């Protein structure tokens, strides 16, 4: 989700980054990161590495 | 300046440690413009997809 996928999985669509980036259309918006003390710390990959 | 003798250039393996923020990092980079070599970081704290 915060990357995306690889384009070669069907139905592969870009992390939301860059969907935010898209959208505002500016190349320094205000990213707002929300609730990081909650993110899910599970096996399935961390996103904390990401 | 064993370099120096045998030839040509090898590799060897080094460790670093100590309390955090002694400047370990910061001293990488400078060793790799000190021989000339490139840099690259790449930490793995924390990982476990060996692939
Ligand atoms: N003795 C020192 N000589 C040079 N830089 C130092 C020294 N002590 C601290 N630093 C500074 O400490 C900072 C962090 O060092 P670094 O090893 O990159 O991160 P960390 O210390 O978290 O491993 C660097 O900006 C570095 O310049």
């Amino acid at each position: 989700e915060i990357k995306g996928h690889r384009r070669t999985y069907v139905g592969a669509m870009p992390g939301k980054i860059i969907q935010c980036l898209k959208k505002t259309k500016t190349e320094n918006p205000l990213i707002l990161i929300d609730e990081v003390d909650k993110i899910g710390r599970g096996y399935q990959g961390d996103p904390s590495s990401a | 300046a064993v370099s120096q003798l045998r030839g040509s250039t090898q590799g060897k393996i080094l460790c670093f440690y100590g309390p955090p923020g002694v400047g370990k990092t910061s001293i990488a980079r400078s060793i790799a413009r000190a021989l000339n070599r490139e840099y690259f970081r790449f930490s793995v704290g924390g990982m476990t997809d060996v692939a």
